């Protein structure tokens, strides 16, 4: 009955932003008190609605998205902004009400060396919408140009790996995130409160 | 895009009442933290006064504090500013700014944005006699 | 608690890296709050540079990307051309009973 939201934040693997990936999580009961009470969050934004009131205001449906990023633009990660990330692999609605959740992981992800297994898109053609997890793989182009499919002058990969690596500084370590996006409908909820 | 506007701007005498205020549009505006930020010309511009994306919580600066009143109405899609015990050293532009919507932190306290994307385009407020 | 301490002004050949520096106290940045910067060009409208504390939104192209320490943030121009003359202000939050603090004014200058 309990909301599997302990799964996501510790689950073994997550996913990168471009292919950020979207848990369609329903019918449970959810445990929000868990949530703010964590002494491993650094970061807990929430916008539209008090942490507290969660606990016991209940919505119709809601979405755990999740992905990975460099820890210090956690906050690009909000409202309304633009940006790297906002513009071309999430971004949140103006009219967005949720919460967004991270947590540095360098004990997890960072590796001694090198480690490039995180990627986010690096530009696109235009920008990106609310919700579209848009798993885009073609080589982008900016110009009049035949992309021919091949690297060159204009037409380049979109997609840019990470450099996690230990002896990086905080600003850069890998910062695991979980937005909480939540959504009301003409129709019954699926999410509710204890006691 | 989001468009923001001051209006009702002027030279004023000091001591007396005076209301500014800022039109918004291109962004949900009823949801959003406001501020209003000072800039005394050749002088660094400093903020001024911040309010909730409801109009609950407020907060002035200890330099404007109590001598001023922010106020805003989501239906009509505005923010305004009240003006009471003007002074000489007040006269400056003013702006009204939005940025990223003041996120409520753990524990449920409120806390104002931290800092503002786009700006009106500025309204002048000259306290003189 | 303090203001935002600034450098008044400073110099760098166009296209080359420098820097801009901001100093803060423990209530003002160590504390764990982060800057951001802003510049205004004079007598116009303040533009948003930096807000992340290395983080770009659109429209500011590259060759700035801002850092942390301990108490001190910067700014790298790294490559700076006439477009970028303006002045620049450092904002970060306040823990001394206060909201947010805004830097003195740093001009950036181009050889002539």
């Amino acid at each position: 009955n309990l909301c599997p939201f302990g799964e996501v934040f510790n689950a073994t693997r997550f996913a990168s932003v471009y292919a950020w990936n979207r848990k369609r999580i329903s019918n449970c009961v959810a445990d929000y008190s868990v949530l703010y009470n964590s002494a491993s969050f650094s970061t807990f934004k929430c916008y539209g609605v008090s942490p507290t009131k969660l606990n016991d205001l209940c919505f119709t449906n809601v979405y755990a998205d999740s992905f990975v990023i460099r820890g210090d633009e956690v906050r690009q990660i909000a409202p309304g902004q633009t940006g790297k990330i906002a513009d071309y692999n999430y971004k949140l609605p103006d009219d967005f009400t949720g919460c967004v959740i991270a947590w540095n992981s360098n004990n997890l992800d960072s590796k001694v060396g090198g480690n490039y297994n995180y990627l986010y898109r690096l530009f696109r053609k235009s920008n990106l919408k609310p919700f579209e997890r848009d798993i885009s793989t073609e080589i982008y182009q900016a110009g009049s140009t035949p992309c021919n499919g091949v690297e060159g002058f204009n037409c380049y990969f979109p997609l840019q790996s990470y450099g996690f690596q230990p002896t990086n500084g905080v600003g850069y370590q890998p910062y695991r995130v979980v937005v909480l996006s939540f959504e009301l409908l003409h129709a019954p909820a699926t999410v509710c409160g204890p006691k | 895009q989001v468009q923001l506007v001051e209006s009702g701007g002027g030279v004023v005498q000091p001591g007396r009442s005076l209301r500014l205020s800022c039109a918004a549009s291109g962004f949900t505006f009823s949801r959003y933290a406001m501020q209003w930020v000072r800039q005394a010309p050749g002088k660094g511009l400093e903020w001024v006064a911040v309010i909730s994306y409801d109009g609950n919580n407020r907060y002035y600066a200890d330099s404007v504090k109590g001598r001023f009143t922010i106020s805003r109405d989501n239906s009509k899609n505005t923010l305004y500013l009240q003006m009471n015990s003007l002074r000489a050293e007040d006269t400056a532009v003013y702006y009204c700014a939005r940025g990223p919507p003041g996120y409520y932190d753990s524990s449920g306290y409120y806390q104002t944005p931290e800092y503002f994307q786009h700006w009106g385009q500025g309204t002048l407020v000259t306290v003189s006699s | 608690q303090s203001v935002l301490t600034q450098p008044p002004s400073v110099s760098g050949a166009p296209g080359q890296r420098v820097t801009i520096s901001c100093t803060g106290s423990s209530s003002n940045i160590g504390v764990g709050y982060d800057v951001h910067w802003y510049q205004q060009f004079p007598g116009t409208v303040p533009k948003l540079l930096i807000y992340g504390n290395s983080n770009r939104p659109s429209g500011v192209p590259d060759r700035f990307s801002g850092s942390k320490s301990g108490t001190s943030a910067s700014l790298a121009i790294t490559g700076l051309q006439a477009e970028d003359e303006a002045d620049y202000y450092c904002q970060s939050y306040d823990s001394s009973l206060s909201g947010v603090v805004f830097g003195g004014g740093t001009k950036l200058t181009v050889l002539g």
